[PDB]
């Protein structure tokens, strides 16, 4: 009666930025610190396609697991750490099942990962 | 649960139409109760309802006469539902169409009223045409007024009164004269393909404007002379309430050059504008003959402007043509080019069942002798086409006139419909008829 | 966006985000009463391009590079002394494509597009046919780079033996007369349609007139497929079908067939859930259209025709 509702869709509820600005560097540090990285095995590129309002981090390892991005995205971020989602690529949108599933056995070489809470 | 599909009539009856058994079951009918039917342009009907197994569960057979009291197409959908109401009338006022009886003198009711409605319990309502067959015509009568009102069933003791002129024809009460599916006979594979393909372009023309789908255009008719391509597509026209137009190949070839081509653009500008609209083309290969028939300057100039207009014609104008030929090497390759006479259909000789339904056709409206076996004629015109099948009716009806009436009755002023509903044709004349 | 058997263009009038953004799952869409208008510079996707052609990727691709320079870098032979072709003859059956190759050429390179048509031309008198080509080659070079396209060429210039009068053989002349003068600072590329060589007069392959020839034959079943897949693009294909199947029992049958064939699946389609199911009106809905879906029954009732 006053204007500007937004509209109560079924897509699953938001998370937005609980962490202060100052918060948010420090989870990047643990995400880019806390997990190993061995120069000598070849690497690859991840870019994680959040939906914290299209939210990008990159990075990584050689041989890694799917289940390590869902913990590199806990790491670099709380709020998430008690939010269902799934992961993805888009344009055959493939849903990354099988958790442990190896980024070799994925294709998921160098390859965008997107977020999407369920 | 009442509205149905209104398709073709196996019983020719006029007060009769069908349905499935299972159909009857759902709306608890039974073998006899007269329905009341409810059509277009608040119009109603009341019929008897029998069973057919060869009738579509969710549609309902009736005859063009019934269809054409409710302004009905085949096709619509119409609602049934019981009439156990209907009473045994008392009086019932008639009144024929000036135009069906035309030249008839004399009483028409014992002449046709009387046999029509005879022990038959035929319901009717009040402003319904019905159609009488009988003195070699066919007399469309109006129901002015039943006493019990609107509707009531004409027992025995029910009265009858033709009292007074014929009334003329509302533009909207097409005749009955007129040609219709029920009048071709022994081309049923080819009629229905034929319903088939203009259905939608013909039926749902605001569809082709929604949607990227092409309809056909053209459609060829192949057959020897007099096999019924021009009654099949004058038939389909009325029947789907389309336009028809008429071009006659050698109307068109004996025009002087120039005029032959602008009489053609005539042709499909007239049917575009009453689209839906179905452009006929008669005796095609006399138009457009090529590639050996002649480049005899102005030949070919028409061929070339036909073709031009083929291809100028576009879904949007809601418009099919038909051509008529006797085989494809008669007409010339382009026209069967894809965009053009894309489909065609093959409407040869009939058969034994065929020429039987046509002679069954051509005899309606004369009286039959009990020793005329229709099926022995059948059984022996085997090349004959429904041309020739047609024209050997009616050398049988002139000799039976011949016969009886223009000897004994060498007098004028006979033209009474009386003489003419006494006058039978003989399985003889039909002997004679052949022997010719 | 395809589907209700046709394509619906949408122009993005805003985006939130401002520039650019991607519409996720939360996205707002706003798509307000009103149907914009189409500009100048905005071509229609239903316009021919390329990729409404199946079946045809070498031919189609010798007719790319033979066009390429002349009609996308015109400025070339203004300074060079090379010749690039004038003419090119396509031959194959009716229904091949040929009209549709060179109206895709055309537009794929922004070149102006003049019809000629064999029926059209004929059906004239005499000299006003020869105006009408003349004119034909005039209004193209006014408007270079063109491709000018005579559809059944055969119907004008028919072999050496098929002359038949002072008026047949007096527009083919007109035709080379047209094809000699054509000079290459004009950028004009004049295709042609045909059944076959035979068909039409030795004449019109002199070296300077439709020196290249393109065969663009009936497809195979790899080709067949493609355009099966093109004409059923803006549809609802039931999962039941199998139009590699359907390009298999297609042998023979040429571009315009399958386009056809499809036609009446859909047309079969729409006869079946139409009929009945009160779908019918002085106007579609979009939504009845985008629910109905061919069926593998379709095609092998079209097939059956
Ligand atoms: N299938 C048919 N059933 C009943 N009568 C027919 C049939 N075919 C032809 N006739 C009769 O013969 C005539 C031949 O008509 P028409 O359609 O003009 O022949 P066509 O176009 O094949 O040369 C018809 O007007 C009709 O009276
Ligand atoms: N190779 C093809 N690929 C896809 N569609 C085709 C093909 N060939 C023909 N068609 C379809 O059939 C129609 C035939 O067109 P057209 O080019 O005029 O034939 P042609 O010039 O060979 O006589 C086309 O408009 C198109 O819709």
């Amino acid at each position: 009666f006053t204007g500007e509702g937004q509209k109560l869709g079924s897509t699953a509820p938001q998370v937005l930025n609980t962490s202060s600005p100052a918060q948010q560097a420090e989870n990047e540090a643990k995400a880019s610190s806390s997990i190993l990285i061995n120069e000598a095995e070849p690497t690859t590129n991840i870019q994680i396609r959040l939906a914290d309002g299209g939210r990008l981090v990159q990075k990584f390892n050689h041989s890694h697991r799917i289940s390590d991005i869902r913990l590199f995205i806990v790491d670099a971020r709380p709020a998430m750490a008690a939010t269902s989602f799934v992961l993805m690529t888009t344009f055959p949108n493939k849903e990354l099942a099988d958790e442990n599933q190896t980024l070799k056995e994925a294709n998921l070489l160098n390859a965008v990962i997107v977020q999407r809470l369920t | 649960p009442n509205r149905l599909i209104v398709d073709e009539a196996i019983n020719e009856d006029n007060s009769v139409v069908s349905l499935s058994q299972p159909k009857m079951d759902e709306l608890q009918l039974f073998r006899g109760d007269t329905v009341l039917l409810k059509g277009k342009k608040r119009r109603e009907a009341v019929c008897i309802v029998l069973s057919d197994d060869t009738c579509s569960d969710e549609k309902i057979r009736m005859n063009r006469v019934v269809r054409n009291n409710l302004r009905v197409r085949l096709g619509d959908v119409i609602s049934i539902q019981p009439c156990p109401d209907v009473k045994y009338g008392k009086r019932i006022h008639v009144l024929p169409i000036d135009d069906t009886v035309e030249g008839i003198t004399g009483n028409l009711f014992e002449v046709y009223l009387k046999p029509y409605f005879l022990e038959a319990y035929r319901p009717i309502r009040k402003g319904d045409i019905f159609l009488v067959r009988g003195g070699m015509r066919a007399v469309e009568f109006k129901v002015v007024e039943t006493d019990p009102s609107p509707y009531c069933i004409v027992a025995p003791d029910t009265v009858i009164h033709c009292e007074g002129e014929p009334i003329k024809r509302e533009d909207e009460e097409e005749s009955l004269n007129e040609v219709g599916y029920d009048d071709v006979g022994g081309c049923r594979k080819q009629l229905a393909q034929i319903k088939e393909m203009v259905e939608l372009p013909l039926r749902h023309p605001a569809l082709f404007k929604a949607i990227g789908v092409k309809p056909p255009r053209g459609i060829l008719l192949y057959g020897p002379p007099g096999t019924g391509k021009t009654l099949i597509a004058r038939a389909v026209a009325n029947e789907t309430g389309a336009f028809f137009f008429l071009i006659n190949g050698p109307e068109i070839m004996s025009k002087l050059a120039g005029e032959s081509e602008s009489n053609l653009r005539k042709a499909f500008e007239e049917a575009e504008k009453n689209a839906p609209a179905i452009i006929f083309i008669d005796e095609l290969d006399a138009i457009a003959p090529k590639r050996e028939k002649t480049h005899g300057e102005v030949e070919r100039r028409i061929v070339s402007q036909l073709l031009t207009l083929m291809d100028g014609l576009k879904q949007r104008a809601h418009v099919i043509v038909m051509a008529a030929t006797n085989r494809p090497n008669s007409i010339d390759p382009a026209l069967r080019r894809f965009g053009r006479f894309d489909r065609e259909v093959d409407i040869g000789i009939p058969d034994a069942t065929g020429r039987l339904e046509i002679l069954q056709i051509h005899t309606k409206n004369m009286k039959l002798a009990d020793d005329v076996d229709l099926e022995q004629v059948a059984n022996e015109t085997h090349g004959h086409v429904g041309a020739d099948l047609a024209a050997l009716c009616s050398e049988a009806a002139l000799q039976a006139i011949r016969k009886k009436m223009d000897l004994i009755d060498l007098e004028d002023e006979t033209i009474d419909a009386e003489v003419m509903n006494s006058l039978a044709v003989t399985m003889d004349d039909f002997r004679w008829a052949l022997s010719q």
